[PDB]
RNA sequence: AUGGUGAA
RNA sequence: GUUCUUUGUAAAGUGCCUUCGAAGAGUCGAGUUGUUUGGGAAUGCAGCUCUAAGUGGGUGGUUCCAUCUAAAGCUAA
RNA sequence: GUUUGACCUCAAAUCAGGUAGGAGUACCCGCUGAACUUAAGCAUAUCAAUAAGCGGAGGAAAAGAAACCAACCGGGAUUGCCUUAGUAACGGCGAGUGAAGCGGCAAAAGCUCAAAUUUGAAAUCUGGUACCUUCGGUGCCCGAGUUGUAAUUUGGAGAGGG
């Protein structure tokens, strides 16, 4: 199908912001890690929280390992991601929009976290939001009858929990939630065990109300998510708990 | 057989130029009956207890537009082709050409109605503009004069 | 009698809204009772579906135009139809309501354990989980339990809400494979019917027998477990079932689901302490493990079947 | 002047109080519209109430386990020409209880009893 | 505004532009009924200068009449019988054929509350204006009655029957002249 | 008792039934009301205020 | 003559 | 007569000074066929053909001058 | 987008609100229109811009604020009466037909549109609905309406400002 000339320039000029955006960030945290401060913007780790009158509490980031749940968002408008962001989103396998994953935030994780900030939304979840996510959505890529494994289907059982993991004390689905809410050693194995979380999209349709509710909610993303595009851009945190009520 | 001043219409503005015209014109909506009323109640609640410049909008009455062209105050004038009495607007492209006000025949009368809080409009004009859209307006003037006027210089002829 | 093809032509509403209304009164073809449809045509809910349709034409001309400013106005100045005046025709006596609330919680406890889709709105779901924990708030408060039954399907319950043995199957807390066959248009309209029905009853059980409706919630207990220990409650025996676990402080552990099991002990009276709450005075710990580890003398180690044996 | 005259009239009306300002109308709608379904309302078909199960469960007496031939015979038979909606299984532990895969359908078929019957 | 341009455009009737509009409309009006309602007046400048406001209560009936008593008055009389609730205000020529002539007679609803209010048009609500066309009190009726001012209109100024009855009946006083 | 009950249920609302309205006559059920007849154009109201029909006497 | 009523 | 309220940088009027300042078309008119009159300068009207102008146009008076402004409408006694 | 959405037009309904018919008819307003009869037979003049018929109104109707009359040291909407007057004028100058301006009086009243932009804000109206002091007022919603509804102006000028 035919391409209008409006498109290919808008796609050009938006990605060639992002090709310029991550280049500067990739130069910066290089100079932050290699510690050659003669000319830098800022010398520490920034995490900002945006909640509600629309508070913007910017914080530092210590080395304390925390737990972040990250949802893939589809932004911005005309942005073919570059090679450097195809990778991180594929290594987190967040290549589908409206799909989530828990990861751990270290000082190894935070510099790569500034790469993918315009493409996802991040944040700290709560235990309810930890628990009510997993026991309501959960995929298990496991063997079918004999041949067809990749039926990812359902966290039906607690003995499939015995099957794959099992020997790490992994006995039930509630025990998995212990391994995620608390940083356990086998956290990455069970994180590799629950591969997506197919969240629903909020608007989910065309129609009378649906056109309007799309427009009314689309501007709400523009306030609750700002795209910093800075060298020392903060990482923006939203409340996951209010988001999962919109997504579960 | 059509006499040349009729079918000076139908040779209308094309796809992309018309889209860009509305990209400009939809910025300049008149404040609707509901919006105007709520603003004045805001003014009532504020000014009764405890400055603004002139706001630009499109001008849309046939008498108002025929005033503005020959005033001369109009910069761009959009003209619908489908009009129930065609004789209402047949003189209007000639008036614009005579006074040297840039005009464009747009396609669809209800298409003019959408940008203007009415059912139909037949004619719409943009007298003045905000400073940011000034260069964009003047560029569209040249775009319309190149596409509409220069291509159809022979529109005054040929039945 | 009249014909199914006749009544839609007769009522001149949507066929879905015929089916949507027909759930509301409770009209069933024996064929269509002709007086009853003539009885239906003078009813204020029929006012709204015509108005809800004529809202929709007036709105799509709005956004179709592109005046979103005017489009946004339509919603704020838009009513909702209530189903209060479908209830009092249908539930004359409140004790008749509690003999039909059997099916009501049997729907609504399902819906809390549902993923939000395009088909189902989460607001309904986040009400349903709220209404369930509103239901269990009163039940666990005044100890109103008689019998239990855990089975393959879900977990049945039994309680004398002023003596009628309600029975409501709580399903098991897992992802549920939503089948392609089912219809969440008919079922939701039941929930829509049942949800407002469940409001007044909980108002009735509070504001006439017990407490204020609804009590406030406690957010920070809801951050942990999001169940029955949250949603705190304020106002303003004869059975040994109600006398069970009287000052018997328990510990629950990570094997069982606490949510299905903290309910009963609080319905009896014992205190419930979980492993899951962080993320002594206790004298019981429920475990499902071939390898138990700690084994103190104070705690009494019973598999939870016996707790269900204590009830029946 | 026109708008200036029009304001002065709306000033006049709120001086006479015929009209409420829009900020208090939200306050008229804040007290209202939360107080919904929060009032007393009370102060013939028997609806065919469902059959009460007792002692057919996850941990039954295991003779209630279906014969292995009737397992497929229950499967090979189709729905509603059918005695059980399931086949019961045996679980010694509370933990081993599976995802009860067909509880959604059990209400959807029940729902059709509620109005079509 | 445009009404000066339309006023002058309607002068050149046999000119190329208006000639073409005639031959299209003459075909179109033959497709429709003898007496039917147009939603808007085709010559709106003429409608205004004969007293038409584009508000609720004003109606523009289009009417067809045969060629070779006056045709304008017959046109008004035909719509008077069909639209009896309305009151005929004025009529005007729009288009003609070899066989037929068309008029766009303008009407006012006296029953409609938008007319019973405003004082510029509430005079038509008064029962003295029932069927103005059936008494020759319209523009064309007053024209055919020969009612103007001058030496020309001496025998038919204030009723031609009235002046006849005055001149051909003897008048006698109490004390004879 | 029926008629007073109907008048009570149609208490001061626009367009109550034809069998309860005043008979009067036909012509008086047509013809402009007190308000409608006394309704004057905005210009004439200004000319009434600015130059009203004055009261005077003529001698001393 | 105008207008009407009847009629192998 | 007796009061209750009058508001908003509101609504006019008057004189001077300054800058502008659009008024009705298938109509007026023209020929003809009929009707109208006691109407001589077809008066008035209708039918049919063609159909204008803006320091304009209509009507009258011995070369000008006087007089009104059609083709829209309302109105008591 | 092989969807969908604007309008315009044509529909619809035992929906909501209305309205028109018919009777009366002396007067009034339109339309239509004879014959006996008069001058000599009858085409005009003459019965007659009648009677009958048709359509339409009201307490009156119609007419009416000049595209008027005049020829003067000008009058000044219309209607009626007195008079002009049986005059001018027409009429096989014959049956005869028959005004008008002026003057005296009765009664007196004038105004509204369309016309060039509210453009720093359709300032307007209908209807529904909720109340109120109900031949109506107000709030809210809906529709009409820019193919122009309000204010301002009608030649006596008028408008913009100072």
């Amino acid at each position: 199908k035919f391409v209008r000339a409006e498109s290919i320039v808008a796609k050009t000029l938006a990605t060639s912001r992002e090709k310029e955006r991550i280049k500067r960030v990739s130069i910066l945290e290089d100079k932050k890690a290699k510690n050659e401060t003669q000319h830098i913007a800022s010398g520490k780790d920034f995490i900002l929280k945006i909640t509600e009158g629309l508070i913007r509490e910017k914080t530092t980031y210590d080395g304390k390992p925390a737990l972040l749940f990250i949802v893939r968002v589809r932004g911005p408008l005309a942005v073919n991601i570059p090679n450097k962001a195809f990778k991180i989103l594929s290594l987190l396998r967040l290549v589908e929009t409206n799909t989530g994953v828990f990861v751990k935030l270290t000082k190894n994780v935070y510099p790569l976290l500034k790469v993918i900030a315009p493409y996802v939304v991040i944040g700290k979840p709560s235990l309810s939001s930890i628990r009510s996510l997993i026991q309501k959505r959960g995929r298990i890529i496991y063997k079918g009858e004999n041949e067809a494994e990749p039926h990812e289907i359902v966290l039906n059982d607690n003995n499939i929990v015995e099957e794959q993991l099992g020997d790490h004390g992994i006995i039930c689905v509630e025990d998995i939630i212990h391994e995620i809410a608390t940083m356990g050693e086998s956290f990455s194995v069970c994180n590799f065990f629950l591969q997506p979380f197919k969240l629903n999209r909020e608007v989910s349709g065309f129609g009378s109300l649906n056109r309007l509710r799309k427009i009314k909610q689309r501007e709400a993303e523009s306030r609750t998510r700002q795209f910093s595009n800075a060298a020392t851009a903060p990482v923006i945190e939203v409340d996951i708990d209010s988001l999962l009520a919109k997504l579960n | 057989k059509v006499p040349p001043t009729i079918a000076q219409f139908q040779y209308t503005l094309d796809r992309n130029t018309a889209a860009e015209t509305f990209k400009l014109f939809n910025k300049y909506r008149p404040e609707t009956a509901a919006e105007k009323k709520e603003r004045l109640t805001k003014e009532a609640a504020a000014v009764a207890e405890g400055a603004s410049p002139k706001p630009y909008a499109v001008k849309y009455g046939l008498n108002h537009v025929v005033a503005l062209i020959e005033n001369k105050k109009a910069k761009l004038v959009l003209i619908a082709n489908d009009v129930d009495p065609i004789e209402l607007v047949v003189f209007l492209p000639a008036l614009c050409k005579k006074m040297g006000v840039p005009y464009a025949i747009v396609k669809g009368k209800a298409r003019l109605g959408t940008l203007v809080n009415q059912k139909t409009s037949a004619v719409a004009a943009l007298t003045e503009v905000r400073a940011e859209d000034e260069a964009a307006l003047a560029k569209l003037v040249s775009t319309i004069d190149a596409n509409f006027a220069d291509k159809y210089d022979e529109v005054k002829k040929h039945w | 009698f009249i014909t199914r093809s006749q009544a839609v032509r007769k009522l001149q509403v949507s066929l879905a809204d015929f089916r949507r209304l027909c759930i509301f009164k409770g009209i069933y073809p024996r064929f269509y009772y002709a007086k009853d449809i003539q009885y239906l045509m003078h009813e204020p809910v029929l006012a709204k579906f015509r108005e809800h349709k004529t809202f929709a034409r007036k709105l799509t001309r709005a956004l179709g135009r592109g005046e979103v400013s005017s489009a946004k106005r339509l919603e704020e100045n838009r009513d909702s139809y209530t189903l209060d005046h479908i209830i009092k025709e249908r539930y004359p006596s409140f004790p008749d309501a509690i003999r039909d609330i059997d099916d009501a919680l049997n729907m609504l406890f399902l819906f809390s354990n549902l993923p939000s889709t395009n088909q189902v709105s989460s607001k309904i779901i986040n009400d349903a989980q709220k209404i369930c924990n509103q239901w269990l708030a009163y039940v666990a408060k005044e100890r109103l339990v008689r019998k239990v039954f855990v089975s393959i399907k879900g977990v049945y319950y039994q309680a004398n809400i002023k003596g009628e043995e309600v029975r409501w199957l709580v399903p098991f807390k897992f992802p549920e494979n939503i089948p392609s066959d089912v219809d969440f248009r008919i079922m939701l309209t039941f929930l829509e019917f049942y949800s407002t029905l469940l409001h007044f009853v909980l108002y009735k059980l509070y504001t006439d027998s017990g407490l204020i409706y609804p009590p406030k919630l406690d957010l920070k207990k809801d951050k942990i477990i999001s169940g029955l220990s949250s949603y705190i409650l304020e106002s303003r025996y004869d059975s040994p079932v109600a006398s069970l676990f009287s000052a018997f402080v328990f510990y629950v552990s990570r094997e069982v689901p606490i949510d299905i099991l903290e309910f009963l002990i609080l319905s009896c009276g014992g205190n419930v302490i979980s492993e899951a709450a962080m993320d002594s005075k206790v004298t019981h710990q429920i475990v499902d493990r071939p390898v138990l580890k700690n084994k103190v003398a104070g705690r009494t180690y019973i598999q939870p079947q016996w707790i269900f044996d204590c009830i029946n | 002047k026109n708008e200036a005259k029009r304001v002065m009239k709306i000033v006049r009306a709120i001086r006479e109080g015929r009209i409420i300002p829009p900020k208090k109308l939200k306050e008229m709608k804040e007290k209202e519209k939360i107080e919904n379904y929060q009032y007393d309302l009370w102060g013939l078909r028997a609806p065919k109430l469902p059959p009460p199960t007792n002692e057919e469960s996850y941990n039954p007496p295991e003779e209630y386990l279906l014969s292995p031939e009737e397992k497929e015979a229950w499967e090979n038979t189709e729905y509603s020409e059918r005695e059980r909606n399931f086949i019961p299984q045996k679980y010694s532990a509370l933990r081993k209880v599976p995802g009860y895969g067909e509880s959604i359908r059990e209400r959807f078929e029940r729902s059709l009893d509620l109005y079509l019957a | 505004g445009a009404y000066k341009y339309l006023e002058e455009l309607q002068r050149k009737k046999q000119s190329d532009v208006l000639r073409f509009l005639q031959r299209v409309r003459v075909w179109e009006y033959r497709q429709k009924n003898v007496i039917h309602r147009a939603a808007r007046p085709t010559r709106p400048d003429k409608a205004r200068r004969l007293g038409y406001k584009a508000k609720q209560g004003f109606v523009i009936y289009r009417v067809r009449v045969r060629r070779g008593r006056s045709l304008r008055a017959t046109a008004e009389e035909r719509v008077g019988r069909r639209a009896a609730n309305l009151r005929v205000l004025n009529s005007y020529w729009v288009n003609q054929d070899s066989t037929y002539k068309y008029f766009e007679v303008i009407l006012v609803d006296p029953q409609h509350k938008a007319i019973r209010r405003d004082a510029r048009y509430n005079w038509i609500c008064d029962p003295v204006h029932k069927h103005r066309e059936a008494r020759g009190l319209t523009a064309t009726g007053k024209k055919s009655r020969g009612i103007n001012k001058g030496h020309k209109f001496n025998n038919t100024k204030a009723g031609r029957r009235k002046t006849w009855k005055r001149q051909n009946t003897l008048s006698l006083w109490r004390y004879r002249k | 008792q029926q008629r007073e009950a109907v008048r009570q249920l149609y208490k001061g609302k626009k367009y109550q039934p034809k069998d309860l309205r005043a008979k009067k006559t036909r012509a008086l059920r047509r013809a402009l009301t007190k308000f409608e007849a006394s309704q004057v154009t905005e210009k004439q109201r200004k000319k009434q205020i600015a130059f009203p029909q004055r009261k005077y006497a003529i001698k001393a």
